[PDB]
């Protein structure tokens, strides 16, 4: 109250001073009971790949990815490549290619290549690369007979779209059918490297999920409820007690929304229950003091609040279950204002000298002692 | 011709570590791309479902197998085995594999309905013991 | 969540009709949708027998099939056979849970 | 109401600083006007005053306006009657499927009055027994 | 009062407009203003601190604009009770006690 | 004035919140940074073939850099889950490399 | 095998209230929500037909059928129905449904009889053998297909009616329960049957949803539709 | 006044949530808060005279 | 990724200015409410008696 109100002195009253908030006790993180490992091996390392202009899919899927072995072997979009780590979805889709030394940063969300006019990168991509220079070790002219370069089509295409006709098409003032003429030109030709293919591996990961399959390497812990724990399900961090639903959810559902934008319930990964998303206790708080002038015993308000949702104990609040850094108070009284600790109270009434809320007031009188 | 055998220990004591293991017999219908599940029978009662895997995940348990043991699939080597590990005292019972419905090619669909068509013989397990 | 309410059993006097039935909750039944009906002889396997609320699969014969309507799934078996005493299980997909709800059985007896 | 509480959104506010004391200062402000506009109105009497047991006034009929004593509200049909009429939205308890007060979640709290509907309807009361019993001179 | 339930409109049109501005404040809470998402932690696990720190000082600014009118708008409400608790007790004072 | 001598790869890796092979296991830079960072081609002075084996790295680290630390190990790495055992074989390295 | 058949002028009816389906997986309930979606508008045009024309597919196609017993027994998507796209045929074939995503060769006029929907499929690249979706001129079919970028939604419902049988698509409200939902990579720009008759088109409309205590909708209003429904 | 005659502005409006919802609706209660004024002024009486 | 950046920067503007307008209308609608209240009670001690 007095850094509040920036005084050495207190008047009188009742003053609103700060805000009780509630730790969470325990720290879970429920994913789903899975043993299985990601066989990085066929990841990083292979010795054929699909072209620059019609690549393939090698789908890594129900495999527990971790990001420490990346540099065994970078750009990353999306998530910053810290806390891939931690983040939880069902599918990994492979959309791994080959490139050239001028096409290193034309396939790409952002920035020009036959990628663009053949088989194409998405522009909104979740997903995490590998930029791979593989000159100095597979040292050759020709990377492939099947690797070749373009420098425009009619139209572009769509991502993971294929058309990979081999005719002339035209951005001039006539069509072509195998003629030669303004703008009626060929140009797909196949790569000659000089002093050598480059290669690019792709994780995409998706969206819109069912059920996680895939999770990072954190190691999940119990399930608690009833108290404010800090938890994670499947990449949802938050903080809050996890009662049941009772709500109806449809088996391919997996997350109950408010009226805000945040979610109200979330499906358990592993025992396939509904828990409510409920944020633990909070309200208020207002210290009443009769003013130091007169003495230096104050009663504390926590607003809207039960008086088991409060610590009552002490003696025992050193183990920090509050944001309230301390824990002072005698005499504990449930008011619909909220739960009262420091006034005693009696059933003689007087008139308001302090108020309260709900009809009940305080006041510093004599009991025979000054309380 | 789509027979199912199966395979598995028929007595333990309480907590004790068994697997059933089901097989193809050789038929390419219900071999590979086919939704799957465990059926547990105890003698003298009805059919009540315990298992289910849907493609390579998005397994359903039941209520009583929620998180009480695991299921998995080899499809290469075309082995359905259901962990028994630790079973409680009402397990005793004839447990039987059968395939759902269901051919699906190359993707990951999304079919809200369920079948049982084929069935093993059916395997005897004793836990009251 | 099953609610599944099955006859323990009937009379099975043979060449006559005998008509079972099984009704549940209206979020499995009521949909019109994945109910199926099981033959398990004695120390056999339960082979599906009926599903698709009418749709019968390979080698089922004919008169003998089902006539679910609503709520209630009902099988009418017109000339009952002597490889036909056995005991009839219902299963029905449901969406608030998907247990896959099984019925308690209808054995039937011939005289 | 600005960060999830799950969070170290809460280490950015501070960059702002003594804006949300500001609110907190003025809500404060208008809560505690609220409870005077109330005693205002209402504490017009600093005694409460009751009816005589008979209540025969000369043939004018009170008993519309009196508070009835065999309700637990002790309130007049009147009273009783305007109370129904309200769809209150208050939230001023310690109560806690979800209805609109689920915004509590977001930190968004009622408080409590501090005058109960059964004290201003003793004042109503009280100043109904003085304007019968006593006319202009209470 | 029986027959007409829009007798006690001024009493229903205050617990309407506090009740209103309260969902108002709520449904302005899923809002974006013009950062990539409305969720704090989406944009804290996908994005580093360069970049989530601008998109949450843009929701964060949104925060404090509907804060600062919601107290704005009660103020004004405030003023409105205000005159008319002093009708009211002018009102009281003059008619019930003389 | 921190000077060192670095690969080409990574002349703008010297910043915080990067990984790479100096950003996360040999140097980390404070996300309350102010000053400037200097890079330059040293082909005048060490232009080799060869490896200049007085300028080293290391690959690998077992817990994560903090701002302005130094962290010197001759320790092998192990990469993978199963045990190292001393003698590095399939995922367990000396993290130490050069030019 | 191509068959002659013989072309009819088309018909035109009524839509009411009909036609709205659950745009998400999220349960939402007793609420009221707004949606931005692809919706067909109230009492709009809803083209009726007795032969098997070949119709456009503009961008969502609301599809209905009103018949006594298995007629129209399914469907087919495409862009160009000879051998030079892939295109998916839905057939509801007695006791099974065939799914398949090929390339196909088609006739002028599919129909079921025998089966005479196509000549070859070569290259079939995606296959789904099921519970048959055809199920129950007293019944009456509902579909919703939606073609999403990588998706392909078919969303159903199956109604024992009793109405005039002329120019009678029954008012009220059924939400349109989801189906399947198609991982198929394919573009869908037309569409045809196999042998009443009902097709409109899907237009992304404003929406607002009444959800009741069981998460189903039982009212739907269009603010375009009237300045009441605004 | 925000976006403009023709300006496509529902893709960036749209992201700030119901706020001209708001002003809206203060200023039609404005506008009936001062019909009302009239109205309890000049409209005391029952009959024209 | 430049443009609705400076997009951004001008609607927020004009609309802090017309949340800026929509409050002193309030602020004189409140003042106006005052003085037509007084004109009304003037109106009806002074005219009606």
């Amino acid at each position: 109250t007095k850094c509040t109100l920036k005084s050495f002195t207190v008047e009188k009253g009742i003053y609103q001073t700060s805000n009780f908030r509630v730790q969470p006790t325990e720290s879970i993180v429920r994913f789903p009971n899975i043993t299985n490992l990601c066989p990085f091996d066929e990841v990083f390392n292979a010795t054929r790949f699909a072209s620059v202009y019609a690549w393939n899919r090698k789908r890594i899927s129900n495999c527990v990815a971790d990001y420490s072995v990346l540099y065994n072997l970078f750009k990353c979009y999306g998530v910053s490549p810290t806390k891939l780590n931690d983040l939880c979805f069902t599918n990994v889709y492979a959309d791994s290619f080959v490139i050239r030394g001028d096409e290193v940063r034309q396939i790409a969300p952002g920035q020009g290549n036959i990628a663009d006019y053949n088989y194409k990168l998405p522009d909104d991509f979740t997903g995490c690369v590998i930029a791979w220079n593989s000159n100095k070790l597979d040292s050759k002219v020709s990377g492939n007979y099947n690797y070749l370069y373009r420098l425009f089509r009619k139209s572009n295409l769509k991502p993971f779209e294929r058309d990979i006709s081999t005719e002339i098409y035209q951005a001039g003032n006539k069509p072509c059918n195998g003629v030669a003429g303004f703008n009626c030109y060929f140009p797909l030709r196949s790569y000659s490297f000089r002093p050598q293919p480059y290669r690019v591996v792709v994780l995409s990961f998706e969206l819109l999920h069912a059920p996680a399959t895939v999770c990072g390497p954190k190691k999940s812990t119990n399930l608690v409820k009833n108290k404010c724990v800090n938890f994670n399900f499947n990449g949802l961090k938050g903080t809050g007690v996890l009662t049941e639903s009772n709500k109806k959810f449809l088996p391919f559902q997996q997350f109950g929304r408010d009226i805000a934008d945040t979610t109200d319930a979330v499906r358990d990964p592993q025992t396939l229950e509904i828990l409510d998303i409920t944020p633990c206790s909070f309200g208020g708080v207002s210290v009443i003091t009769p003013g130091t002038n007169t003495s230096n015993q104050v009663a504390v308000l926590y607003q809207g609040v039960n008086c088991t949702e409060v610590p009552v104990a002490i003696h025992a609040d050193q183990l920090t279950p509050t944001w309230r850094v301390y824990s002072t108070g005698s005499n504990v009284f449930q008011t619909r204002a909220g739960c009262l600790i420091g006034a005693e109270y009696v059933n003689n009434s007087y008139e308001c000298d302090i108020p309260i809320g709900a009809g009940i007031c305080a006041s510093y009188q004599t009991q025979a002692s000054q309380s | 011709q789509v027979q199912l055998q199966e395979s598995g220990p028929g007595l333990v004591k309480p907590s004790e570590t068994l697997s059933l293991t089901c097989t193809v017999s050789g038929g390419s219908i219900s071999s590979r791309s086919y939704y799957w599940g465990w059926i547990r029978q105890p003698p003298g009662k009805g059919l009540e479902w315990i298992g289910s895997i849907y493609y390579s995940g998005s397994t359903y348990y039941n209520p009583s197998l929620k998180s009480r043991v695991t299921i998995s699939v080899d499809t290469s080597k075309n082995q359905f085995s259901l962990k028994m590990n630790s079973m409680t005292a009402a397990d005793t019972a004839v447990y039987y594999c059968a395939r759902l419905r269901g051919d699906e090619i190359y993707y990951e669909s999304s079919g809200y309905y369920s079948y049982f068509d084929y069935w093993g013989q059916g395997t005897l397990v004793t836990v009251s013991s | 969540q099953s609610a599944l309410t099955q006859p323990p059993s009937v009379s099975g006097a043979p060449g006559q009709r005998v008509a079972i039935s099984c009704t549940g909750s209206s979020a499995n039944i009521g949909t019109a949708d994945d109910v199926h009906w099981y033959q398990q002889l004695p120390r056999t396997a339960p082979k599906l027998l009926i599903y698709g609320n009418n749709n019968r699969p390979s080698g089922v014969p004919d008169r003998f099939s089902g006539s679910q309507s609503g709520t209630s799934a009902s099988l009418v078996i017109t000339g009952l056979q002597p490889e036909d005493e056995a005991d009839y299980f219902c299963q029905s997909y449901d969406s608030s849970l998907s247990g896959y709800v099984f019925g308690t059985g209808t054995k039937v007896t011939v005289l | 109401y600005i960060c999830g509480d799950s969070t170290e959104c809460s280490n950015l506010l501070l960059q702002y600083g003594s804006f949300c004391t500001q609110l907190k200062r003025a809500l404060t402000g208008i809560a505690v006007e609220q409870d005077k506009n109330t005693q205002e109105v209402f504490a017009q009497v600093k005694q409460i005053y009751k009816t005589p047991p008979i209540k025969y006034f000369g043939g004018f009929n009170f008993s519309q306006i009196l508070p009835d004593p065999s309700k637990p509200s002790k309130r007049s049909p009147i009273e009783d009657l305007l109370f129904n009429k309200v769809t209150l939205a208050d939230a001023g308890f310690i109560k806690q499927r979800d209805l609109i007060c689920a915004q509590k979640f977001k930190g968004l709290t009622v408080l409590p009055p501090l005058l109960t509907d059964e004290m201003i309807a003793q004042y109503t009361s009280a100043l109904l027994a003085g304007t019968i019993t006593s006319g202009w001179t209470f | 009062l029986s027959s007409t339930p829009s007798a006690l409109g001024k009493l229903q049109d205050v617990v309407n407009h506090n009740a209103q501005a309260l969902n108002t404040l709520v449904k302005q809470l899923s809002s974006k203003f013009g950062a990539i998402s409305s969720v704090l932690n989406d944009i804290f696990s996908r994005l580093d601190p360069p970049e989530a720190e601008v998109q949450i000082d843009r929701l964060i600014t949104g925060r404090l604009q509907s804060l600062q009118t919601y107290v704005t708008q009660q103020l004004i409400r405030a003023a409105e009770i205000r005159a008319s608790a002093n009708l009211a007790a002018t009102k009281m004072s003059e008619c019930v006690l003389g | 004035a921190d000077s060192f001598v670095i690969r080409g790869d990574e002349v703008r890796q010297i910043a915080p919140g990067q990984t790479g092979n100096i950003a996360d296991y040999n140097y980390k830079l404070p996300d309350d940074f102010t000053g400037c960072v200097i890079a330059w081609n040293s082909n005048k002075l060490d232009s080799k073939v060869s490896g200049n084996y007085n300028y080293l790295y290391r690959l690998f680290r077992k817990s994560n850099l903090k701002p302005f630390e130094r962290d010197i190990s001759t320790e092998i790495y192990q990469a993978g889950n199963k045990p190292c055992n001393g003698v590095a074989g399939f995922n367990c390295y000396f993290p130490l490399r050069s030019y | 095998n191509l068959t002659t058949r013989t072309q009819l002028p088309p018909a035109y009816t009524n839509s009411f209230t009909r036609g709205v389906y659950y745009p998400d997986k999220v349960f939402r309930s007793s609420v009221l929500h707004s949606t931005q979606d692809l919706f067909l508008p109230f009492f709009s045009n809803v083209t009726w037909f007795h032969d098997n024309p070949v119709l456009p597919f503009n961008d969502g196609v609301y599809f209905a059928s009103i018949e006594k017993s298995n007629i129209i027994r399914g469907w087919i998507f495409g862009t160009t129905l000879d051998s030079k796209t892939q295109s998916l045929l839905i057939v509801n074939n007695a006791t099974n449904v065939v799914i398949k995503v090929c390339e196909f060769q088609f006739c002028n006029d599919p129909f079921l009889d025998e089966f005479r929907v196509y000549s070859s499929a070569n290259n079939c690249t995606f296959e789904y053998v099921s519970q048959p979706f055809l199920m129950d001129f007293k019944n009456l079919r509902e579909f919703v297909f939606k073609n999403i970028d990588g998706y392909f939604k078919i969303y159903s419902k199956h109604t024992p009616i009793l109405v005039r049988e002329p120019e009678d698509l029954p008012q009220g409200f059924s939400a349109l329960e989801p189906l399947v939902d198609l991982p198929i990579g394919i573009n869908i720009t037309r569409f045809q049957t196999l042998l009443a008759y009902y097709v409109g088109y899907l237009q992304p409309r404003t929406f607002l949803l009444k959800y009741n205590e069981n998460g189903t909708i039982t009212d739907a209003v269009d603010c375009a539709l009237d300045p009441l429904s605004e």
